[PDB]
């Protein structure tokens, strides 16, 4: 009985961990990008201000 | 006279600004008072933008400026090989004049789209990682790019070695003359480059072309087009050349350079908006000519310095997406061991199998396939204790097949010792060898082949493919060996 | 009239004319040059100069050099000698065979069609490949996003395109090559020789081909995709077709104004791009569409930067795509072909109110069972296949059928494979899908349904298979 | 010819002259000044006016103060005289000890030796830290860097290497202290008196010292660097000799550049630099070299700007470089010193056919088990221990007491570590590498590792801690 | 003024973040181009020029001393970015603190491995030297060991003693506000702990000993204490009576 | 016209999002500094301005009504945007659509935990 629950209960729990760190991809992910292009822009606003100063 | 001739009006930072010219062509070479030279960039309606090929500090306000009849070409023929040149052709390996009978505009376009034909033949660069998995051929533009010391000028310089079998060969059709263009590096950098090509005996068949760090930012900018010039003499003359440009970030940080300071837009990265223009001209001038232009070709290697794995920055995108394919390199691989740091998953020839030989072409398929299954599996390899006979298998094949695309450096491979070598790990016989003892079983392996079985290795570069008999042949070798090595 | 350069800077030159000025868009000439140099108006600075982007390199121009206006925008041949032959962005021939004698030109810039031009009804274009007719459908006059790249049959999908298009509807076709890699380019010239779909010889050429090449200045590669919409906007509005006109790449297209804007100084907005981004895309696509007298359905490859599909570029992109095709590795890999993903592709037309509720039903039916598979398949690699409850059986027969049946054989593959090319009616797509979701060929084997067009062929092919 | 002052706005300053107009890179000398100011000509702005950077402050400067042209770039003592005393940005010393008696003078701005004067003769010079000398070793007469950002012990290493190479060493060094701290400066100065490197009674002196710090205004800060150059350059072809080379430190030379560029009128490149970044740090590091005619070991520390390597000041700087050694915030931060990166830092000379098979075959394994624990960690501190594998468990143990043994007690940081400095002979630092790799000490305990010298000492501590 | 004249000043700029964002408005409102983060291309030097000036100056001009403590506040914790790090570069060190610590009950809330002294023992008595010469480096390990050791399971004896050393050292470090302490109570507390007189000793209770142990060495050992004051450090006489105190009284407190 | 002549109006701004990308473009053209997401500081003037001209009026100035439906488009759900929260911070509520919700087949794809009306309660009739 022991092996029975607990071979069902490490399938459960890794199947939801597997499902967690899936979820933390994709939000990782977004979050990435929108720090991706965050910085693409910021860099280009100090060249464009430092440009436009002179 | 206003016309033919200026005076500068300002200089600073490269740029002298000139009045009068009033007959300059745009990218004209003009000439100062000093002796120095300078190219025209920007036409403006009261001045000339000059761009100027060395120090500032020989250039006053009020120094005269002249057109001369100039035309920016450079030294072409086979009287650049074996000698180091600076961006515009001249000598600087302390040799004297290069004997040239002809010469060549730097600023050409590139063959359109009728003299073209397929790329078909072979561009063995003797590294068993490439050739198999990421193959090149005549013609094609394949990329190498990764972070800084992932390894990237070695993939190159064995490339470059690796053409003396053909270059000393009777096979005129297989003979590769090689370009080696330096970008922004170090002087003494280049000298120890050149030192090895030297001592590999492939200086022979090598021109060098470098503008190295202290050169002044026109000249880095004009060296790659120098270098695919003398190139081009190959080209379109029957025959067949390659060309490194190490690197194209560099020479793109020159052209940023001369653009801001010329106060053109800057755009990301403060790159202005003509710098893919810059690297797509250049890269379409590999080509593979067609039999009624000769049959000649050149194929361009670039090189892209990547920051932090950023293959989306903006430079290594442009090249990217130029390109025909791409051997990523990558610094955990390297230090895993993994060397040469190919990324054997990203890593792709567009080209593809119409670039490889019959022989090669059969293993590497098999080898792309079982390292791919490999890959989906490989993160249960350290973490798997009850796994199923099946994917044991996956994982035991895969450890064994990337063992045997490590490769040492300076060490390029004819192309029937890379199969010999795929072939004992594709048809399982390494499968209960040690990982760790593989790298010593092939070079064991290849150096007796090599020894007691010339006539072998020469019947599976002959036959095109592995017959009947090479495939019984080498069954029995590798087993009678195997057991000797593990005895 | 005739105007001066009075700067030159890179790709931008600066004109000036002494008494009327050529509007903005205008094409002007530059004299005194072995090839033809066009220059684009894009600005009037004021005190009668006008700034241009040009069309070629610019070494070698003088400051005084002559510039004839030519009084219109870039105009170039149009009509059905464009066919089977390639241009560039100004109107040459590329492909070395001559002049192309059309009796037509045409502006390469025009005002999309007015609202009261537009059709008020969607409906599909019909391409005959069952899984792209009832999964993801293409709509008359609308954008389909092409996902893929190399090695998974795109080339010969275009090419089938093509031919489907001008076999089932009558249409011609456009290739408009936006950043073209001179020695792609070269090769789909000659693969569409090969395949038929161009013919050297006599007048059967379906496709007109537009090349805007790598090493091309921005404002070339920027204007090509126009110059290729040009060409198929003849087809649709003089000869009432229903035309096809694939943009190879957009993202090249986005790319190229945002370097032409870089030139002339504008300030870039987000990520970089031309602050123009949305309206460069739309004063270009919205000329793709159905009018009351024909249409112009655009096939548009396109690139994904840093895998971001909330890029500017491919957000910008995406609010006009009516559907996409994805092209999948993995499925060529299983030897489907064509290679498109079944549950990856999408349409907007996938809806009863425009296609009707029986191939929206069947098209449900196909992808839920397809969803369902590979719920199953985790369960097939633990328990087995004997361990399926009887209507988790029947699912898996029936899925694995339907993946079949998604398959099928091209016309314009004709010649490396050696079977015969099926182009198969909607309704039979329809009906067959219908059919093995509705269990009535649970007795046929599974291999019975691979590389066959319609229904009766996988009867026919089972029972050839003894 | 005199000139006359037309503008001031920070450190730089616009002249204008009615006769002969100073060409670029000359020295100009301000009039009506307590201390020489001299103005280094950058641009001809057109209307005879030039544009200058000073090298001292520009406050009490006045429109229409006289400005005398030099005739020459900023020329400064070069020779034997050097040794033993400090010089500023423009030659003048700042030691108190009086004028610098040379018989000649050398400009700073010089060009580069050319390719044909490069040599590739490459030996290693064995430095005593194991982490160094193990992984990536130097070179003699080679190029080394230091990269780090700040706090993560570039000075700490050079110092080291300043005590252990150069106080035994026979020719002479040149320390160039560039936009860093004026104490690190009389630090160095009274520890070099103490050891009698520096000698103030007799001419026995090794070390010519030029400092221009953070203290000083940008124009001192982005030529400091060439004067101790220049005097490195002497000593390099007109003794033909073996000459040491520290700077601490070069990112300033770049940094110093950026201040003034704005008002050079320059559009700004990425990350607020200077469009000329790279050919600026191009024609300086070019002249920073061996040649033919005599070697140059040159060990530069380089800063990291918000510790990000791929800052183009620093990813710049790299290709510069026949040796790396990168220092992590994330080593320093364990305690780990000295905090190099072992899967960060190179070496020309790490090769087989120039160290040997065995030196090559200990650092590849040294970095392959850290590389393997490295991707390990983040997966094993979610998923636990107890999952390993034990041989994957092993490789975890024995990559630890890698880690650790890479530490090491520096005799120039004791007022930092309470233990006393260590030297590490290279043959004992392969032995020791080696023999952990091969599980000889599986059994000794993780801290018996941590901030040791040879092995030996790590078998007698696990003693120690026993009880 | 102080520096020059035989003096010893000590001056606290709070805070330089606030100083950077002035000079920023005034640099742009003169016209001066912005740079990085829209400051201009000299906000180093705005700072370098201002603490090269706290200085040690030598006997012959004086002896005297300027010392500063500049305050810079980061955004999100992030001591890595470009402004921070200007400022580090110049000091010779930082103390970094963090909100997580705060919270923690860390107070004063600094971050060891991050913070630095760069002129270390110099500073010190030889006393706090004798006490705390090894134990910047020793807390730096503790910390590493204690997050790889976060799955209880199998720890040998060393790594379980550096443990219990370093959670006991972080109780003894702890400290509120406004009762700054004589160096010489610094030092006894310090003694208790490095010298591993308290690792048996429940670690919630440490700082509840510390008071009561500080109280009691106070009134009862003010001459062993005046000792280690005037004495600049832990004699062998000093250091045989600190053991015989703390043994017992601590054998006291936890009967 | 409606709202002041004691009649109802109700308007949809079919889509805001693409208005601002409009309104980004002029600026940047007319060289105005660039801001978070390259936008111009005015960006949220150009809608507040607008949404704030919807209004009820009481019986003293005819009982008329605007009612604005403005639409926003976001990036993958991202609801902290600039643009989405410069208008949440201007109308009275939200009705927010999923993706995830919209793919399940849930149609409208409302998300009701994070949708709101901040003043429809009292117009809403007592049956419902
Ligand atoms: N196959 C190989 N096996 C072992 N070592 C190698 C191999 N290939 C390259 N290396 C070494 O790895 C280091 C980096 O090689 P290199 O070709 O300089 O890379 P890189 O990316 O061009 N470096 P850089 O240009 O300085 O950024 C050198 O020390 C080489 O000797
Ligand atoms: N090898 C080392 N051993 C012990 N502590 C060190 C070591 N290196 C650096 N440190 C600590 O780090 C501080 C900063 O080192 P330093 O060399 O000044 O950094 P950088 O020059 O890179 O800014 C030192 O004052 C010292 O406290
Ligand atoms: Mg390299
Ligand atoms: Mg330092």
């Amino acid at each position: 009985e022991s092996t029975t629950s607990e071979q069902s209960a490490r399938m459960t729990a890794m199947d939801n961990a597997s499902k967690n760190a899936s979820e933390m991809i994709d939000k990782l992910t977004l979050t990435f990008n929108r720090t991706r292009q965050a910085v693409i822009t910021k860099e280009l606003i100090e060249i464009i201000s430092g440009a436009a100063a002179l | 006279d206003l016309e033919e001739t200026g005076r500068v009006l300002s200089i600073g930072d490269g740029i002298a600004r000139v009045h009068g010219l009033r007959n300059v062509q745009a990218e004209e070479m003009v000439e100062f008072s000093s002796g120095l030279k300078g190219m025209s960039l920007n036409l403006e309606p009261d001045n000339v933008g000059v761009v100027v090929f060395g120090n500032d500090k020989l250039i006053k306000e009020g120094d005269i400026v002249k057109r001369t009849g100039a035309i920016v070409d450079v030294p072409v023929g086979e009287e650049l090989l074996g000698r180091v040149v600076d961006a515009l052709g001249n000598a600087i390996d302390g040799k004297g004049p290069i004997g040239s009978k002809a010469r060549r505009r730097v600023g050409l376009k590139a063959p359109g789209i009728i003299p073209r034909i397929s790329v078909r033949e072979p561009m063995q660069t003797g590294i068993k990682a490439v050739d198999s998995l990421v193959p090149i051929g005549r013609g094609q533009r394949e990329l190498i790019i990764g972070d800084r010391q992932t390894g990237k000028t070695s993939i190159a310089i064995d490339t470059i070695i690796n053409q003396k079998r053909f270059n000393d060969g009777t096979d005129e059709k297989k003979k590769l003359y090689c370009i080696y263009v330096a970008i922004g590096q170090k002087r003494s950098t280049v000298a120890q480059l050149v030192k090895r090509l030297t001592d590999a005996d492939a200086m022979k068949y090598t021109i060098v072309v470098s503008a190295t760090a202290s050169d002044a930012a026109p000249l880095q900018y004009l060296a790659p087009y120098s270098g695919c010039s003398m190139g081009e003499y190959f080209r379109d003359n029957g025959k067949h050349a390659l060309i490194i440009y190490d690197d194209l970030s560099k020479q793109a940080v020159a052209y940023r350079q001369m653009s801001l300071l010329l106060r053109r837009p800057p755009g990301r990265e403060a790159y202005p908006g003509d710098v893919f223009y810059l690297h797509s001209r250049l890269l379409e001038r590999a080509a593979k000519m067609n039999d009624a232009f000769g049959g000649g070709s050149l194929t361009a290697l670039p090189v892209i310095e990547t920051q932090a794995g950023d293959v989306s920055a903006y430079i290594p995108t442009n090249v990217i997406s130029i390109t025909d394919g791409q051997i990523f390199l990558e610094t955990e691989l390297f230090y895993k061991g993994i060397r040469p740091a190919i990324n054997v998953g990203l890593s792709v020839s567009r080209v593809g199998s119409a670039a490889q030989t019959r022989a090669m072409k059969q293993v590497a398929g098999t080898m792309k396939l079982e390292l791919a299954q490999y890959r989906e599996v490989a993160a249960f390899a350290q973490f798997g204790s009850d796994l199923d006979a099946a994917t044991q298998q996956l994982l035991s094949r895969g450890v064994r097949l990337t063992e045997l695309l490590k490769q040492g450096q300076y060490s390029p491979m004819a192309i029937e010792e890379q199969v010999a070598v795929i072939y004992a790990g594709v048809r399982g016989y390494l499968d209960k060898l040690e990982p760790s003892k593989i790298t010593k079983f092939e070079n064991a392996f290849l150096s007796h082949v090599i020894s007691q079985h010339q006539a072998l290795l020469s019947k599976i570069r002959t036959d095109g493919k592995i017959s009947e008999e090479s495939d019984a042949k080498l069954k029995e070798i590798v087993t009678n060996f195997l057991a000797g090595f593990e005895a | 009239t005739t105007g001066r350069i009075v700067a030159v800077i890179g790709a931008v030159v600066d004109v000036q004319f002494d008494e009327g000025l050529p509007p903005i868009l205008n094409a002007l000439e530059v004299q005194g040059r072995e090839t033809r140099l066009v220059l684009e108006v894009a600005q009037h600075l004021g005190e009668s100069t006008v700034r241009t982007i040009a069309m070629d390199g610019t070494e070698g121009l003088v400051r005084g050099q002559k510039v004839l206006d030519s009084g219109a925008p870039i105009r170039i041949p149009v009509g059905p000698e464009t066919l089977g032959r390639i241009m560039n962005v100004i109107g040459e021939p590329i492909d070395e065979r001559g002049p192309i004698k059309t009796k037509q030109f045409a502006a390469i810039h025009a005002e999309a069609p007015e609202f009261v031009e537009m059709s008020v009804e969607q409906e599909i274009l019909v391409t005959g490949i069952k899984v792209v007719d009832l999964l993801a459908p293409y709509a008359k006059g609308g954008k389909i996003g092409l996902f893929g790249g190399a090695g998974v049959g795109k080339t010969v999908l275009i090419m089938e395109l093509i031919n489907n298009v001008a076999k089932a509807h009558g249409g011609y076709s456009v290739f408009a090559g936006v950043g073209e890699r001179t020695r792609e380019g070269n090769d789909l010239y000659h693969e569409m020789i090969e395949s038929g779909v161009i013919n050297l010889k006599d007048a059967t050429s379906k496709v007109a081909l537009v090349y805007g090449q790598m090493n091309e200045p921005p404002g070339a590669r920027a204007r090509v995709a126009l110059t290729g919409l040009t060409v198929a906007e003849y087809f649709r509005d003089q000869e009432g077709q229903d035309v096809l006109l694939f943009i190879d790449n957009i993202f090249r297209f986005t790319q190229a104004g945002s370097e032409v804007s870089a030139l002339l100084g504008r300030i870039p907005s987000a990520v970089g791009y031309q602050p123009t981004l949305a309206t460069d895309m739309g004063t270009m696509q919205e000329r793709i569409t159905t009018t009351k007298k024909g249409s112009i359905t655009s096939v548009q490859a396109i690139y994904v930067p840093a895998d971001d599909l909330t890029d500017p570029a491919p957000a910008t992109t995406f609010a006009h795509l009516d559907a996409t095709t994805v092209l999948s590795r993995a499925i060529a890999e299983l030897g489907i072909y064509p290679a498109v993903d079944p549950l990856d592709s999408t349409s907007r037309i996938m809806d009863p109110n425009i296609v009707g509720s029986e191939h929206y039903d069947v098209a449900r039916g196909v992808q839920k069972i397809l969803q369902d598979y590979k719920s199953l398949q985790d369960i097939i690699a633990i328990l087995g296949m004997d361990e399926l409850s009887e209507e988790d059986k029947l699912t898996v027969s029936r899925a694995r059928k339907i993946q079949r049946f998604l398959s099928q054989p091209f016309q314009v593959a004709e010649v490396f494979t050696g079977h015969l090319g099926k182009l198969v009616p909607l309704k039979e797509t329809i009906k067959g899908f219908q059919q093995i979701l509705a269990g009535e060929y649970d007795h046929l084997p599974e291999q019975a349904f691979y590389m066959v067009g319609p229904i009766e062929e996988a009867v026919a092919k089972a029972d050839k298979l003894a």
